[PDB]
RNA sequence: GGCACCACCAGGAGUGGAGCCUGCGGCUUAAUUUGACUCAACACGGGGAAACUCACCAGGUCCAGACACAAUAAGGAUUGACAGAUUGAGAGCUCUUUCUUGAUUUUGUGGGUGGUGGUGCAUGGCCGUUCUUAGUUGGUGGAGUGAUUUGUCUGCUUAAUUGCGAUAACGAACGAGACCUUAACCUACUAAAUAGUGCUGCUAGCAUUUGCUGGUAUAGUCACUUCUUAGAGGGACUAUCGAUUUCAAGUCGAUGGAAGUUUGAGGCAAUAACAGGUCUGUGAUGCCCUUAGACGUUCUGGGCCGCACGCGCGCUACACUGACGGAGCCAGCGAGUAUAAGCCUUGGCCGAGAGGUCUGGGAAAUCUUGUGAAACUCCGUCGUGCUGGGGAUAGAGCAUUGUAAUUGUUGCUCUUCAACGAGGAAUUCCUAGUAAGCGCAAGUCAUCAGCUUGCGUUGAUUACGUCCCUGCCCUUUGUACACACCG
């Protein structure tokens, strides 16, 4: 159990943060000399609804279309455990969620 | 409402020691997943508290908020005969942040 | 239609009234030199002015024009 | 359990809007503004903004502790694992929020409509707002409903920077003869924005001429 | 407000109102046994 | 005067004529719950109702009537109940029957509480409409005693009160435009084993010339970002050149260009207003009605589908520019689960089908999935015939979902094979990847899509004009209207 190939799902609402996070992260693992693959950025998913504009059932027929943009993004790094899960409380972010899986 | 003894006080003694009591509104659930008893027993025996001002209720996205008054502390102090300890832990004084 | 607005109008003949020598009747050196002189929220309203102002320009050098 | 990307982020949006509500309902009288949820490891910081954090922290603390326990019973949350804040609005007057709730309290209280109306368009203005416009309809002793707008200032209405610059909240106050809806409509000042734009996309600002210098003929000057 | 009368008051009295509120406001900004365990203790 | 395919011109596809689906009225009904009636009611209430939904009808239970009292009450206030009768019912609902629990609770008073009960003509919020038309407003100045007026306009121009220009006005604000989202370009950056490629390992088939098609490849511990994805940017501003014009705003042609109709399409959208629609979206609501033989809630069954009829949104078709039968075989927008209460389901094996069964993958650019879709194209059969067009109506049978399919949920098999031979008076939608076909996905959803919301395949005819009809806006005008002609 030490250096391995790591992977970090990003995935959030706004790409802000999103970039921030992937970019300070990309930053540490270049002053750190850690080998890289990433940012990947994955096809943005459009969650749509779209229901009627009248609470009641009169009027003419207009709709609301409503979208949910996610954004997801995977970033893999061959280092140990103990260095990505570090790094990954130093690019902390309330929109981002951070998933590691080995 | 006709509540057994023994059921009404599993419920005296959620609303007291964690002082707050969730219930979701659904008459024929089996169990409220915090009182041994069945939920309209707990929606029910709490409307009667907050009926005789010992809670306040507060009600959103079909869910009760039962909170216990300062009032209430003392109701549960004697008829429960208990010690004379107060504090449930909502009151226990843990204090804010800042 | 290609009518331009008031916002682009008056916002362009300001520049020659105050830019006028720094100016030219060539678009894309004129496009670049506005980012530097003003403070253009959006860059589509950036080439329009700049476009406007570049026809200006060239009207200037025909002959004499009204509002600068 | 195992729940997909899309109805995770769908979750925490719809835990967050069941959640603002929940605050709207108990904290009404304090001025509730908005909630903030801020996730981090082994901890969910959440931040209230209410006018007063009084009301909230209070009795040593009592209410607010009292008030973190009902949320930790109803989304199985572990007791340490949710921590709740009360931090102060910083600008009251630029929260509609606030200023929609002071004015249904003032109006449960039976002050004049005008009393009362003119009371948040001064109050908008002072903290600072580029504008404010007030409507206030429903019915009041005259059988027959009415609405009333009170403007001041610039507003802009249509378009994205509605979305940027505005912060709106409606209200229905509870009279003894029906209801009474409120709409406070506040466009905060684009240049103190910090995080969006900081100014309205139509607005031009031309530099000035740094021309006027005297030219001289061609000398050379060494260093 | 349906009168000459206490709109005047509404926007003067109104007033008043708000100017006590942002310097109140403003003044308010710048000075800025347990019970588990006696149902254990049966032994 | 002006604008507009919710107006017309030139046209296209039609609808209205047939059958059927579905909504509305009517009729009927035990009930066939109900709102809406020109645009702006009638495939609309996301309303595709077997139960639920449900509000209707015929019946049967429960209090889930908190709380202060008063009465009753341990010598028991009350709750549950086997067996039989009763009941549709293994509802102790009720009746014979004595057992059990124990001050939670039974009766009266107040007080509640709950209502898809009434009032949308008492209200909030929301939405539709006037109207997305282009309109609206103040400061100073001018006119008027004033309310007011000018600014906000003869003309040209624009999609536009948007601009030029004329000017007792000048300079502005909201709206428009700007803005935001999406589609089309980038061999110029940034990377990608959840995307793709060339090489390279290993490997197959065909002619041997070293070539042409593949499989394999999460260690080839390769190379690259054009195709694929998305973030930071760049790129179009009517750019250059010709014409017309008050030489102005602009418009029409070319050239370059990915894009020159606001680049295409949308989202948002001013000042006021309507007795517009919803209390049948709300634990949103005032008031009225009801509140224990309930108008609350639940259970069973039926109804919302009921059929001499009038009307509206649509689907199949009336054939050969076609039906079948084989064969070729191409998209995009999207969705997907766990101790559940069961998601998308490939692959294999049965079955004519519909469908069944066993494993595996996928919480997903990974798997379903290249959703190998349909129109379409090729080759055949048919040969102007109510024919192999069309597939109602009906008989018999086989499966799926669901507690439950009878008034057939749906699918499949055989058989029956009806009107309809292009549709009167009228009337709708539409200008470029548009119309028209043609399917697919998502929503409703245990099952059912002839419905909507989107998506893509194939892909035109005809204007690029006008006020002749119709609607709206502006100016002038009249007015005994101002609750404003519903005067
Ligand atoms: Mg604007
Ligand atoms: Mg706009
Ligand atoms: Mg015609
Ligand atoms: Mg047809
Ligand atoms: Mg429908
Ligand atoms: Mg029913
Ligand atoms: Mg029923
Ligand atoms: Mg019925
Ligand atoms: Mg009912
Ligand atoms: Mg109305
Ligand atoms: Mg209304
Ligand atoms: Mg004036
Ligand atoms: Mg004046
Ligand atoms: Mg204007
Ligand atoms: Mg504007
Ligand atoms: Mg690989
Ligand atoms: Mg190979
Ligand atoms: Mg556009
Ligand atoms: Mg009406
Ligand atoms: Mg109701
Ligand atoms: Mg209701
Ligand atoms: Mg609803
Ligand atoms: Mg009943
Ligand atoms: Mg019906
Ligand atoms: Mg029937
Ligand atoms: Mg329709
Ligand atoms: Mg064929
Ligand atoms: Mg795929
Ligand atoms: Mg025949
Ligand atoms: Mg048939
Ligand atoms: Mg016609
Ligand atoms: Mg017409
Ligand atoms: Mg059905
Ligand atoms: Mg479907
Ligand atoms: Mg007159």
């Amino acid at each position: 159990q030490q250096i391995h190939k790591i992977r970090i799902t990003l995935t959030s609402t706004k790409v802000k943060q999103l970039e921030n996070v992937s970019a300070n992260i990309i930053r540490n693992a270049a002053q750190y000399n850690i080998v890289k693959k990433g940012p990947v950025r994955m096809p943005t998913k459009v969650l749509k609804i779209t229901t009627r504009k009248t609470p009641n059932g009169e009027g003419s027929k207009t709709w609301d279309a409503y979208e949910m943009r996610i954004h997801k993004r995977v970033i893999d790094l061959q280092a140990p455990a103990s260095t990505v899960k570090r790094i990954t409380q130093i690019t902390i972010e309330p929109g981002v969620d951070v998933e590691v899986t080995i | 409402m006709l509540i057994p003894k023994e059921d009404r006080k599993k419920i005296h003694q959620y609303l007291f020691q964690e002082g707050v009591v969730v219930a979701k509104k659904d008459f024929n659930q089996p169990k409220h997943d915090e009182i041994d008893t069945r939920n309209l027993f707990v929606i029910k025996a709490l409307q009667s508290l907050t009926s005789k001002g010992y809670v306040k209720t507060q009600f959103s996205w079909q869910y009760y908020y039962y909170t216990l008054t300062d009032e209430g502390v003392e109701f549960l102090r004697t008829e429960l005969n208990i010690p004379e300890g107060i504090l449930p832990l909502t009151r226990l004084k843990n204090a804010p942040a800042e | 239609g290609r009518v331009r607005t008031k916002t682009v109008k008056r916002a362009s003949k300001v520049l020659i009234e105050r830019f006028y020598p720094k100016l030219t009747l060539d678009f894309e050196t004129n496009k670049r030199l506005t980012s530097e002189i003003a403070v253009i929220q959006s860059k589509r309203l950036r080439n329009k002015i700049a476009g406007y102002t570049t026809h200006l320009m060239k009207r200037i050098q025909k002959g004499p024009v009204r509002g600068i | 359990a195992i729940l997909s990307k899309k109805k995770k982020l769908v979750a925490d949006g719809v835990f967050y809007a069941e959640l603002n509500e929940f605050f709207t309902r108990e904290l009404a009288e304090q001025g509730y503004a908005g909630v903030e949820v801020r996730k981090t490891p082994s901890k969910l910081e959440v931040i209230v903004k209410a006018s007063n954090t009084q009301g909230v922290l209070g009795e040593q603390g009592r209410r607010i502790h009292e008030l973190t326990s009902l949320i930790v019973k109803r989304f199985k949350l572990s007791p340490e694992g949710i921590a709740i804040y009360a931090e102060r609005v910083e600008e009251r007057g630029l929260s509609a929020a606030v200023q929609a709730e002071a004015l249904k309290a003032k109006l449960l209280s039976g002050l004049p409509i005008r009393r009362a109306a003119y009371g948040v368009l001064r109050f908008a203005m002072g903290a600072g707002a580029k504008g404010v416009e007030v409507v206030i309809s429903g019915k009041l002793r005259a059988a027959r409903a009415k609405s009333q707008k009170y403007a001041d200032g610039f507003m802009i209405h249509s378009g994205q920077p509605t979305r940027d610059f505005i912060d709106i909240a409606i209200r229905h106050v509870l009279m003894r003869q029906g209801v009474l809806g409120i709409k406070v409509k506040i466009m905060k000042d684009p240049a103190a924005n910090r995080f969006g734009p900081r100014a309205l996309p139509d607005a031009v600002k031309i530099a000035e001429a740094k021309d006027e210098d005297e030219v001289i003929p061609a000398p050379t000057v060494k260093s | 407000g349906q009168s000459d009368k206490r709109e005047l008051e509404g926007e003067v009295e109104g007033t008043e109102d708000a100017e006590a509120e942002l310097e109140a406001e403003a003044e308010e900004n710048d000075e800025s046994y347990l019970a588990e365990l006696e149902l254990s203790k049966q032994e």
